[PDB]
């Protein structure tokens, strides 16, 4: 009953139970600010059961600092009435609603309770009764700089899937009678002692695969033994394990039990004893607002810190806290005690919300108990920051003031920052700006760049975009959504409709780069990543890379002069199976899928532009003739598809989709076994279809079977959209057509002038005239994954199942065909929120202009086990040239239009290296092994001339500079690497 | 990657491979055209086969792309020229020179491998019927790989 159509990348992450369980709980949520309503917006879009909102306190301005569903028009209205109406629009099957009052038996009616901007004594009375009646309590708050997360799940919690990740499967070579289970060659299990496995497809011992778990002794790093396997065989051949997991119970403690003895999780390792710290200084906060009709002290005081501090002491004497109290810090969380960011907010509630999705579904592990977080180090230190300065002014970034003051406030108004791409993360960073008022004064500019549409599947994780707005372009719909978020940002923001790349030079050219603050990456390739950072190093301007997976996250961050740049650091490539193996020797449902995803491209894809090819270009045939590596194929393919083969019905593709099937799946296998016997030796005497082959069988066609007739289906579909003709899918039509079918006679062939050109002007003089058909064209087919009556995904899960029957390989359903062809990503929208917020972290820092290594954090994050980790920026490597200190990679030498000769020259003189290879980018203009007759005519030209003539490729008007990849050596013959060059032309 | 390319080249042009001789395409440094002659003790005996190399972005932390342009009948090469060989697959180690793949795949034309074939047929050929396949081999290798 789940919606596949929007919840695609959210069901690769959780799955199909997790989501049915998760649709069946209610979540309350007690606070509506910005961490509030940032949690019960990725609630909302989870797709619990409802949600249930209760604050009546009235908005007031600073309010807006992190709650972007509020407006000043909203002033003195409580925020719950004014939220609940714009949440109800974020998911159609997510109902939204209001409680006036919350009494303690109410809160039976609910799975989940969050709890934010409620004082300790509350929040105790709330959880002495969530807690013996078993549901799930989860408290979070955010005070300036600092934030806290306490969850409580009962003393009983069942956790399915401790780590998030799939069960390890693998292929095994052979068991012995001794329960030594072995791998395939140069293949790692991966197990631990302890686990338990299961068995299936295991030859000669049928009685293990009933699936029931084992131990598991790990004898090595490619073998493991399993116990005593006697009474059910003595050698089991091939076969499947799968790794079984057992669910965990967890017992947490309630608050009240927890103050006392808590339990902390660290997200940082370099700094271990300030959570005792935070434990004392947020109890402190609750007492002081509790002894001040729950006013918080007043930003940069110095009494309202003394005060604290005393508040602080009296709380570690009455503990009994044996921790020497850090005055320092305690005062900084006193000073910061009324901010309100929107990147703490934004970081905060996708964990919490991570939080309540585990709550619900019993998944991945909950932190146990106290989560304390705080980025100080982001806290600027080159403008003046006091009590003067940090006072509020009646506005609505009073939260952001009280943290930063009103000069870091003019510093972030005046950026003129860079975004491309506008996913999910481009949605959550454009929010991130608008609340933080990134761009909003006189010199103040914002771009977003991005070339794709809205679909379905984009909704779940994109919160700017609606229903409504599927099949329009993305930064457009961000940008207005932004601007009403925001309304200073109107007219201080350019969307683009460009794909940033070579191409794209002519908008995003030197005057365009020169103006930039910073660039952040939205992106999802590897490749435009690649070129961005290019564009930065050259221009020298400051990058943030963020990327997702499923519940893994990093960020990273580029500074100028400072640290390595994006490229400097790789990546595992993707693997890609050997043409072989798909071809003819399969063993996995990869192959298969990639097999089928072959077919289908050479069936329905390649015939069809040949074809239209033929009657566009009025000399295709010869071009053809000595260009193609198989004339004849395009010939034979031009023929069926024109004259031989031509549907005039759907009977036709219905005969047509059964001599497919034959000829794919019963006569290639019928030449194959031909070519290597079932019972064939290698040269060695070992036998051939061992081991990594496996040998296949032909399948005759029943048309009673599901397969079959799917595969008749699809292919019949496919071919009539190729020709334009209606499809059917009763199966009546296809039984009776079906019926009266005989199969041409087919057995194995050994094989054993200009007859062969005669045989191709017979095929060509048997074509039809171009001319005779004008205006005919056949329609090529197109992948496209998310649609789903297009029958592409039907055609590539029929025929990835059938060719998996023919080498007796496990099917796989449509779900796991969706999700290997397509390469679909998975994606969370917390994922997303969390990236956000430290990206915008940093982001502080980057226009504070902090100089020091040791102020920049690199982050990365994992949240199926609840991990943070946080290390320094890698320093740019440096070098000697010449006897002088040279940046590997922020540094260049500018030079004027000269001839090569003089360039020579010059490197010979001034650098004294002696030049022994140019090229500019891909072309060689010079090298020290080249004829001298060339050198000599190309010595004396202008470095734009011989680029032009070499590349054979006028120069564009906007162009403004050459980059230029010199390799020189030193006088004693020793390469020395040197910097690029930047001609300026 | 330039750079690599550059020493690449610099080394083949100082030592000719006599056997062997590559070179970019024009003056693209990501294409090369690579000339490989028939081992004397071999059915393509007196043959010249011409290989398209295409360089990865990443090299040499990446395999090249190296495909047939001859015509050639072996059971590791298809019609398409593709070969199957462990150095561009898995076994490449940003060490090997592009020399060092052209006499691998000298090598592999020496003496094929039907265990492990790509081409069924040739390799069926070539277990049970060995003169016939080295005389469609001769016959092959003097249709196209002279003139
Ligand atoms: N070279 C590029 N220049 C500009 N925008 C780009 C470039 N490459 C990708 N993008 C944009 O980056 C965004 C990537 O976001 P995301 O991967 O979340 O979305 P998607 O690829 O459309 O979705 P999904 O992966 O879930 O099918 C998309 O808007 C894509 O258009
Ligand atoms: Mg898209
Ligand atoms: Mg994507």
């Amino acid at each position: 009953t789940i919606d596949e159509g929007l919840y695609s990348r959210q069901l690769y992450v959780l799955g199909h139970e997790a989501m049915k369980q998760m649709s069946q709980s209610n979540v309350l949520i007690i606070g509506c600010k910005g961490l509030g309503v940032e949690i019960a917006k990725n609630v909302c879009l989870a797709g619990v059961k409802s949600v249930t909102l209760y604050d009546p306190q009235p908005t007031r301005i600073e309010d807006l600092s992190s709650q972007y569903f509020l407006t000043e028009d909203d002033i003195g209205v409580p925020r719950a009435k004014v939220t609940v109406s714009k949440l109800a629009e974020l998911n159609q099957y997510v109902p939204v609603s209001v409680v006036d009052e919350l009494s303690t038996e109410y809160l039976k009616n609910f799975k989940c309770v969050v709890v934010t901007e409620t004082s300790l004594t509350k929040q105790l009375e709330i959880n002495d009764f969530t807690h013996k009646n078993h549901i799930a309590y989860i408290a979070a708050d955010s005070r300036g700089l600092f934030g806290s997360i306490f969850c409580d799940f009962g003393e009983n919690f069942i956790c399915t899937d401790t780590d998030g990740n799939e069960p390890l499967t693998g292929m095994i070579a052979s068991i012995t009678d001794d329960g030594v289970v072995t791998m395939l060659e140069e293949t790692r299990h991966g197990l631990e002692n302890g686990d338990f496995v299961k068995f299936t497809e295991v030859k000669g011992m049928p009685g293990l695969n009933d699936g029931t778990p084992r131990k598991v002794e790990v004898k090595g790093p490619y073998t493991f033994s399993i116990g005593s396997v006697k009474d059910l065989g003595s050698a089991g051949y091939n076969g499947v394990f799968t790794q079984v997991k057992v669910p965990t119970k967890i017992s947490f403690k309630s608050l009240r039990e927890s103050l006392k003895d808590p339990e902390y999780v660290y997200p940082d390792f370099g700094k271990m004893m300030r959570p005792p710290q935070y434990h004392i200084a947020f109890q402190a906060l609750s007492a002081f607002a509790d002894a001040h009709e729950g006013s918080l002290p007043r930003p940069r005081n110095d009494i309202d810190a003394a005060e604290f501090f005393e508040f602080c002491k009296k709380i570690a004497s009455t503990l009994q806290f044996d921790v020497e109290l850090d005055e320092k810090l305690i005062k900084e969380i006193s000073y910061q005690a009324r901010g309100d960011l929107v990147a703490m907010s934004a970081f905060l509630g996708g964990a919490v919300a991570q939080e309540v999705l585990k709550a619900t579904t019993s998944k991945f592990y909950p932190l146990k108990q106290y989560f304390y977080f705080d980025s100080l180090e982001s806290l600027p230190s080159s403008v003046t920051i006091s009590e003067e300065t940090c006072k509020p002014r009646g506005c609505r970034y009073d939260g952001q003031i009280a943290v930063f003051g009103s000069e870091f406030q003019e510093k972030i108004a005046s950026l003129s920052t860079f975004l491309v791409g506008a996913g999910a993360i481009g949605c959550e960073m454009l929010k991130n700006w608008a609340m933080m008022g990134v761009a909003t004064g006189e010199s103040g500019h914002i771009s977003v760049t991005d070339m794709d549409s809205i679909e379905k599947s984009n909704l779940n994780r994109q919160f700017l975009f609606r229903p409504r707005d599927v099949g329009k372009l993305k930064s457009e719909c961000a940008s207005t959504a932004v601007s009403i978020m925001n309304p200073s940002l109107t007219g201080k923001i350019t969307s683009y409709q460009e794909r940033v790349g070579p191409e794209s030079e002519g908008i995003f050219g030197d005057e365009f780069f020169e103006k930039l603050s910073l660039v952040t990456n939205a992106l999802d390739n590897v490749e435009a990543r690649m070129y961005v950072d290019r564009r930065c190093v050259f221009f020298e301007k400051p990058l943030l890379e963020s990327g997702t997976l499923g519940t893994k996250g990093n960020t990273q961050v580029v500074v100028p002069h400072l640290t390595e740049s994006y490229g400097s650091s790789q990546d595992p490539p993707e693997k890609s199976f050997p043409i072989c193996t798909l071809k003819n020797f399969p063993n996995r449902i990869e192959h298969t899928i990639a097999w089928a995803r072959d077919l289908f491209e050479g069936l329905f894809k390649q015939p069809i532009d040949n074809v239209n090819m033929y009657l566009s270009s009025p000399n295709f045939l010869e071009t053809s003739l000595k260009t193609s590596s198989n004339p004849r194929e395009v010939l034979e393919n031009i023929r069926d598809y024109l004259v031989t083969e031509k549907p005039l019905s759907f009977e036709e593709c219905i005969m047509w989709a059964r001599l497919q099937f034959d000829k794919f799946f019963n006569n290639n296998i019928q030449q194959l076994l031909f070519n290597f016997p079932k019972d064939s030796v290698t040269s060695t005497g070992q036998p051939f279809w061992s081991g990594p082959k496996r040998a296949p069988t032909p399948l005759s066609f029943d048309i009673h079977n599901r397969e079959h007739f799917d595969f008749i289906v699809a292919a019949a579909s496919l071919y009539a959209f190729n020709y334009g003709l209606k499809s059917e899918t009763d199966p009546a039509i296809y039984e009776r057509v079906l019926a009266g079918y005989n199969p041409p006679p087919f057995a194995p062939k050994s094989g054993i002038a200009n007859k062969d050109k005669q045989e191709l002007k017979s095929i060509a003089d048997s074509l039809p005239p171009p001319s005779s058909l004008v205006g005919f064209r056949l329609t090529p087919a197109e992948f496209e994954k998310d649609d789903d009556s297009n029958h592409h995904i039907d055609f590539i899960t029929a025929a990835s199942n059938l060719r998996a029957m023919n080498y007796d390989i496990t099917p796989a359903d449509r779900f796991k065909t969706k999700f290997v062809a397509g390469k679909i990503v998975p994606a969370m929208c917390t994922s997303t929120a969390v990236v956000s917020g430290l990206v915008c972290l940093e982001l502080v820092k980057l226009v504070d202009g902090k100089k020091k290594i040791e102020e920049y954090k690199n982050g990365f994050f994992n949240l199926a086990i609840g991990l943070f980790t946080f290390s320094d920026p890698i320093a740019s490597p440096k070098m000697k040239v010449n006897g002088k200190e040279i940046d590997k990679i922020w540094d260049r030498y500018n030079l004027p239009d000269c001839t090569l000769q003089e360039l020579i020259d010059y490197f010979q003189k001034e650098e004294g290296l002696e030049v022994t290879m140019l090229s500019s980018g891909v072309s060689l203009l010079y090298a020290n092994f080249q004829p001298p007759k060339k050198l000599a005519e190309r010595l004396p030209l202008k470095i734009s001339e011989l680029v032009e003539q070499i590349t054979k490729k006028k120069l564009e008007p906007f162009r403004k500079h050459l980059v230029l990849e010199i390799c020189c050596d030193d006088a004693n013959g020793e390469d020395v690497e040197v910097p690029f060059i930047c001609i300026k032309l | 990657a330039l750079k690599r390319i550059n020493r690449e080249l610099a080394d083949l042009g100082k030592d000719p491979p006599s056997s062997s001789s590559a070179g970019p395409v024009g003056d693209d440094l990501f294409h090369w055209q690579a000339t490989i002659m028939g081992p004397a003790d071999s059915p393509y005996a007196g043959g010249v086969f011409f290989l398209s190399i295409h360089f990865p972005t990443d090299y040499p932390f990446k395999p090249p792309k190296v495909n047939f342009t001859t015509r050639i009948y072996h059971p590791n090469i298809n019609s398409n020229g593709s070969i199957c060989l462990d150095i561009l697959r898995d076994q490449w180690s940003p060490a090997l020179t592009i020399s060092k793949v052209l006499l691998s795949i000298s090598s592999l034309l020496t003496d094929p491998n039907p265990d492990d074939p790509l081409v069924p047929e040739i390799a069926h050929v070539y277990k049970t019927d060995r003169s016939r396949y080295e005389l469609s081999a001769r016959e092959w290798t003097r249709k196209y790989a002279i003139g």
